[PDB]
């Protein structure tokens, strides 16, 4: 998972309460060697009858499917992962038009296509640093959380359209404001320099959702 | 839901 260390790294940033000092130098937490190579720049939660579908920022598209599989389309628009309920992989083409998996192929295709003529592609603007899937989702009031299985953790919020980017491994997290603009810290400089209330509560949020995640297992 | 439309 990866998510025991961003726990552990969420608790340790938020008890330096970065937004409780007196002067807060949040620019100099900057770390441009930390940008996400990944992230869900569009979704479509139609899970109660046909699942969900994703958007990854390479244009890659996902299904996580409500019988538990996942289809995977790779953004040469040909090559598909397909993974069974057991975690099984198995490599097919969309050209080849495959006996077995045809109906869950123009699923995906559906799901593209929708995402294609109606979503915003987030963080169009950012240019990034194995191919992840979408390991484990749930919505709430406020937010989607999307755990990768490279171990990021995503949070779009609902109502400003902010977004957390969480990565375990570089022990980072890139911050997209209301007006699109992006930052990438080290979340131990973030310990050390602070940060905004902003970006302070929505840290406070992401532990939460963490938590639930793990405690979901 | 989906995300944030065009």
């Amino acid at each position: 998972c990866h998510l025991s260390d961003m726990l552990q790294q969420l608790h340790s940033v938020n008890a330096s309460k970065p937004s409780e000092r007196g002067l807060v130098r949040q620019e100099e937490a900057e770390d441009p060697a930390c940008i996400p190579i990944f992230w869900v720049s569009k979704w479509v939660d139609y899970s109660d009858k046909y699942g969900l579908g994703y958007q990854l920022c390479d244009n890659s598209v996902g299904v996580l499917f409500n019988d538990s599989t996942r289809l995977i389309l790779y953004n040469d628009g040909d090559s598909l992962q397909y993974i069974e309920r057991d975690g099984t992989e198995s490599y097919l083409t969309v050209s080849s038009h495959p006996n077995s998996l045809m109906k869950k192929i123009t699923l995906l295709k559906y799901f593209r296509n929708y995402m294609s003529e109606h979503l915003l592609k987030a963080g169009a603007n950012i240019t990034p640093r194995r191919l992840p899937y979408l390991r484990t989702w749930f919505r709430t009031r406020s937010a989607i959380i999307l755990h990768l299985s490279n171990g990021s953790v995503q949070i779009n919020f609902f109502q400003d359209h902010t977004k957390l980017i969480l990565c375990p491994l570089m022990a980072a997290v890139t911050y997209i404001d209301e007006k699109r603009d992006f930052r990438t810290y080290r979340l131990s400089l973030l310990e050390e320099y602070g940060c905004c209330k902003e970006l302070a509560s929505r840290l406070r949020y992401a532990r939460t959702m963490v938590d639930k995640l793990l405690s979901s297992r | 839901m989906q995300s944030s439309p065009l």
